[PDB]
């Protein structure tokens, strides 16, 4: 008996990465192409794309082509699907099905595994530091008090509580201005000070001047990876790091964004390298030790960043990979200080990717009834509508809790095991389903899915009950 | 390639004793009106039903389509060598297919009815993207018919077949 | 007889000890029986335990003081033999459910320590009338001995075992014993047994690691005294814990603290005298770098590229021995010592640079070191040095940072005279004086080998001619202090063992 195990589901943090594991049994795995299928929580079937195990192509939907990854083991008769940047709408069941080429339909389907989304380890990973007031606009000479609360207790075991409160005025590279909880910056006024202790830090400003005008974002330090807070803008009520030059590219694209180092032995500072999601805070990304050309890349872009070295020239370059919607961002490259993470900062290289999008949009079914409910030996027409011609319609029956079986393929020919009072019909844009005689048994939610094109397109689910 | 199911009505009679190339239609016959791109080029008023290409040595080529009393059928792209349609370049001894809808999805190749360039144990029958690669042509074992599709779809689904036929 | 020194590990590891050499810590079923005799304490915490044999506690170790029997909160403890505690005093105290031991008196198992005899909650011993005290004495203790004061090999009671050496007047030496006997626990052992060491003491013990060092100068491995320190292989930066590490870093730094041959390789760069943030360390205190100064092997690669500016030399790796590259920093620079601010390369001991060539650069103020010929300390044929962009040398030269002239052409790594490769004339020690105090001089020396070697201080100056010609206070030729047979010696020997340890009256 063909079997597909699915393994590997669970809850993740918003942002984290996860990879399932698809183990398929009962056939040669590699003669029939693997697709992977999501369902959403009150959500229809989604194909997310598929893998040919035999020649290793893959095709993935737009909407997680750049964050889905589905991979294959033929030697363990297994597919890998690397979910990455995990967000709340991926929360959902997640199934696997077999291609039967011979009828152009997913004969098989894997129980599928449960995947949610939500802050179950957020804010133990990271260190929430949110910092309490938000855009507070401050008049100047005003005592203004921008205070950040910690998701956790910043104090490293080192002792030293690096927090540091790094002020960026308008269009200008990050700035550290209070080295520890309440040192100040050689060159950063007295003017600004600050105080905290466990988890809540704040600086009081005391007297401001057009200067200080700017979003003062608080960074963390004890907190593994380095995390920079959502940003209280306050408005009103030597050695150079060069940058590389400002670059727009296209979905998947590359990125090699550099820094040219001078005024410090290159190999003597190591050059972490800070982003900047425009509408965000800053996130550190993954620093690099010039002497010796070690990375420690940061978890949210583990697979997609690769930060090379080159001490000869004064260089280092960061090439991005397989760029995402929203990894538009300021790549400020700046150098991981003695007392201060993030010392002095580069000019950085905006990077604003967005390209058409390509299959966003495809064949678009359309099932009507949405529900119906029915007596017992009652004949049930449901319809199924595509926005294109397609040349054969498949129907699927999804029972409660269970994975969708292959009901009839080829919009007429009914799988095996079928009873006869099911019946599909139609062509081109038009197709019926008719159950005959409606039986106890028949109780499910009922899917008809187009695979003339990529991807394959599944119609909202009729869900039929007995009155 | 062998079906006329999905309007594929325009075949290649291959019993000929002569290198001439005969094109059939698999129509209810009541007159038969041929085209060739697009262009009506002969209309067959009961007695005969095929349509003589002519010699093959001429390298016949078109799109061929056949018409009864129903709709156009679809077309025949035939390509001698002794609607975008399938690119054909030969160099040397090899042949490479080119698909004219490359959509980007998988496509795969299939002849006379029979999947090809799919195993990576063939060196002789490489497929790269929408480029079908055949090294070493067969004049004998490697000319039919033709049909590349995208994954969830259909062969005969295809707007058109291709026939090859070529001496290298 | 099977010895030892949770519950379950105890009842496991003492279920069979014949005789503990260590002490008795039965705290907190029957599990002991014939612990025979002990050379310790009893930590006794618990209400029925035999330890019927329990016979002599010698308090080696004391609870608190003197704590050798200690009780608290066991009517049936028949401690029937435990008749003298030796070197000790009995803390047999908070005995509340203890019984037929009141009756019994306290102070017989205990010889001349009641002054610490504290104890509180003719006549029977234990539970049970069928045992009795069994006076004695109002070296046996536990009733030929049984058991013994000190030491009973088999079965004699003797203070201490036959020496491991016993001095011989007929070789006029001091020498081993032929009946030599290492006293284990309190039996001499003609080997000593059990897996365990020969001790300085002569005391084998399974683990002498401490002030010392286990050698094997015969088929029985011995425990000898830590010449300096003594080998502690440590994980450097970069093979083991600190694999990532990347720097000698203050969070690591400690962790090499009498780390002799560091394994992997020191690497001190500008992030750590720096004091890195984004690895979370705190500034390395320039004190803190005196640690390593026990590294005599670095087998790896030494970059030291900066050290504290405002000490004058890199005197904290003033004990290199070997700089063996087994890695490469570079693949080809194994001594690396590069853009510091050192005025002498003042690594005095570098004498086998085992693979890597040497980069000796950008130390802008670093002169004595140009004159090294590093074909002697380099290890194979593909070394090459690089000493380049030193202190010029003609400004050095004209400035008088010269190699002291008591050192030999080879150069020298650093101005004073002891830091330098090769002698003019000969040497005492680090240094190298203009003359081993052949005559002149208060150690008065003998030169060897192009070394002074100090006298053996038991023999007196004499001012005629040299003082003694070689080491050893055989080969001193003046001896004012007493002189045995043949040899000088501090005093001629009265307590020394003999055939059956006699004492040798030897002569006036």
């Amino acid at each position: 008996q063909v079997q597909l195990v699915q393994s590997g589901g669970g809850v993740v943090q918003p942002g984290r990465s996860l990879r399932l594991s698809c183990k398929a049994s009962g056939y040669t795995f590699t003669r029939y192409t693997m697709h992977w299928v999501r369902q959403a929580p009150g959500k229809g079937l989604e194909w997310i794309g598929y893998i040919n195990p035999s020649r290793g192509y893959t095709n993935y939907n737009q909407k997680v082509k750049d964050r889905f990854t589905i991979s294959r083991d033929n030697s363990k008769n297994t597919a890998f699907l690397q979910m990455d940047s995990l967000r709340p709408e991926d929360t959902g069941v997640y199934f696997c099905a077999r291609y039967y080429d011979d009828h152009y339909s997913l004969d098989y389907w894997g129980q599928g595994t449960p995947v949610t989304v939500s802050s179950a380890g957020g804010g133990g990973s990271d260190i929430v530091m949110t910092q309490s007031p938000l855009s507070l606009p401050v008049t100047p000479g005003e005592p203004a008090s921008i205070s950040c609360r910690s998701s956790q207790n910043i104090v490293h075991n080192n002792g030293i509580t690096y927090l540091e409160w790094y002020l960026q005025k308008p269009g200008q590279s990050p700035q550290l201005l209070i080295y520890k909880v309440s040192d100040r910056f050689s060159g950063v006024p007295d003017r600004f000070s600050g105080s905290g202790s466990g988890t809540d830090f704040t600086l009081k400003i005391s007297r401001v001047e057009a200067e200080d005008v700017g979003v003062y974002y608080c960074f963390q330090g004890s907190h593994i990876p380095p995390t920079f807070g959502q940003g209280t803008k306050v408005e009103i009520k030597q050695v150079q790091l060069v940058q590389s030059g400002a670059e727009v590219k296209k979905p998947g694209a590359s990125v090699k964004v550099s820094c040219k180092a001078s005024g410090y032995t290159f190999t003597s500072y190591w050059m972490h390298w800070v982003r900047q999601a425009p509408g965000q805070g800053l996130e550190w990304m993954g620093n690099i030790w010039p002497g010796s050309g070690g990375t420690n890349y940061a978890e949210k872009f583990k697979n997609r960043v690769t930060m090379t070295r080159d001490t000869s020239i004064s260089t280092a370059y960061m090439e991005l990979s397989r760029l995402r919607s929203d990894d538009t961002a300021v790549y400020y490259c700046a150098r991981s200080g003695g007392p201060y993470f993030f010392d002095y900062w580069g000019q950085g290289t905006l990077v604003t990717v967005s390209s058409a999008g390509g299959g966003g949009s495809d064949i678009q079914m359309t099932q009507s009834p949405s529900s119906l409910s029915a007596s017992v030996g009652d004949r049930v027409t449901i319809t199924c509508s595509a926005s294109s011609s397609v040349s054969y319609m498949n129907w699927y029956q999804q029972t409660p809790g269970k994975a969708p079986k292959r009901w009839i393929y080829d919009t007429s020919k009914l799988a095996s095991g079928v009873p006869s009072r099911f019946s599909g019909s139609g062509s081109g844009t038009d197709y019926t389903f008719t159950i005959s005689s409606l039986q106890p048994e028949d109780i499910a939610t009922y899917y008809c899915q187009q695979w003339s094109s990529n991807p394959f397109t599944f119609g909202q689910g009729t869900k039929l009950q007995i009155t | 390639m062998q079906s006329i199911k999905g309007n594929h009505l325009v075949k290649v009679y291959d019993y000929q004793e002569d290198g001439s190339v005969l094109l059939t239609c698999d129509a209810e016959a009541k007159n038969i009106t041929w085209f060739k791109d697009g262009k009506m080029i002969g209309f067959l008023t009961e007695d005969k039903k095929k349509w003589n290409l002519g010699s093959n040595a001429k390298d016949p080529r078109g799109m061929y389509q056949c018409k009864g009393s129903q709709n156009k059928s679809k077309p025949l792209q035939v390509y001698y060598r002794m609607q975008t349609p399938y690119k054909v370049s030969i160099s040397g001894t090899t042949v490479i297919l080119t698909c004219p809808q490359y959509p980007g999805s998988e496509i795969l190749w299939q002849h006379n009815d029979k999947n090809i360039g799919g195993d990576e144990d063939d060196k002789n029958i490489g497929s790269d993207e929408d480029h079908l690669s055949l090294k070493e042509f067969s004049e004998l074992e490697q000319s039919g018919y033709y049909v590349c599709y995208p994954r969830g779809s259909k062969p005969e689904d295809a707007n058109f077949y291709l026939y090859l036929r070529a001496r290298v | 007889k099977k010895v030892c020194q949770h519950f379950l590990s105890l009842q496991r590891m003492f279920n069979n000890c014949e005789v503990v050499l260590g002490n008795l810590e039965i705290t907190y079923l029957s599990f002991l029986k014939t612990i025979q005799e002990v050379a310790g304490y009893v930590l006794i915490a618990l209400e029925r335990i035999p330890l019927e044999n329990l016979q002599i506690i010698r308090g080696n170790m004391y609870y608190e003081n003197s704590y050798a029997l200690a009780v608290l909160s066991l009517k049936e403890l028949p401690m029937r033999n435990l008749q003298e505690i030796l070197h000790g005093a009995v803390r047999f105290s908070n005995n509340p459910a203890l019984c037929n031991v009141e009756s019994i008196q306290w102070r017989d198992i205990v010889s001349s320590d009641f002054l610490s005899n504290m104890s509180m909650d003719g006549s029977c011993w234990g539970a049970g009338e069928e045992n009795c005290q069994k006076l004695t004495k109002i070296q046996c203790a536990a009733g030929d001995c049984l058991v013994c004061r000190k030491f009973r090999d088999e079965a004699t009671c003797k203070d201490t075992c036959p020496p491991l050496m016993l001095y011989n007047p007929t070789t006029y030496q001091m020498d081993v014993n032929p009946e030599g006997k290492y006293s284990f626990g309190a039996t001499c052992v003609k080997k000593c047994p059990r897996n365990y060491v020969v001790t300085d003491h002569g005391s084998c013990v399974r683990a002498c690691g401490a002030d010392s060092y286990e050698m094997e100068e015969d088929g029985v491995r011995k425990c000898k005294k830590c010449e300096g320190p003594c080998r502690k292989v440590c994980n450097g930066i970069g093979i083991g814990e600190f694999k990532d590490s990347l720097s000698i870093n203050a969070t690591n730094i400690k962790h090499f603290k009498n780390c002799t041959s560091i394994s992997g390789d020191l690497h001190i760069l500008p992030v750590a005298f720096r004091g890195d943030s984004f690895t979370h360390t705190p500034p390395l205190d320039p004190q803190e770098l005196d640690i390593l100064k026990t590294v005599k092997e670095i087998t790896g690669f030494l970059l030291i590229q900066a050290w504290p500016e405002n000490r004058t030399d890199l005197h904290a790796f003033e004990n290199l021995e070997i700089i063996r590259g087994r890695t490469k920093q570079h693949g080809q620079f194994s001594l690396a010592v590069v853009s510091l601010n050192i005025t002498s390369l003042g690594l005095r001991s570098l004498k086998e640079i085992s693979d890597g060539d040497v980069i000796i650069s950008g130390n802008k103020n670093l002169c004595y070191a140009n004159t090294i010929n590093w074909k002697k300390l380099f290890g194979t044929s593909g070394q090459k040095t690089k000493i380049i962009s030193n202190r010029g040398e003609n400004s050095c030269k004209a400035t008088g940072q010269v190699c002291h002239a008591l050192c030999s052409p080879e150069g020298c790594w650093g101005p004073e005279p002891r830091d330098c490769v090769s002698c003019r004339n000969v040497s005492r020690g680090r240094e190298c004086v203009d003359k081993c105090n052949l005559l002149e001089g208060e150690p008065r020396e003998f030169v060897e080998n192009s070394e002074c070697i100090q006298c053996h201080p038991e023999c007196l100056p004499q001012a005629m001619n040299i003082t003694c010609t070689g080491r050893g206070p055989d080969n001193c030729i003046q001896c004012a202090h007493y002189i045995d047979g043949p040899h000088c010696v501090k005093t001629c020997p009265a307590g020394v063992m003999g055939e059956n340890n006699t004492l040798v009256w030897k002569y006036a």
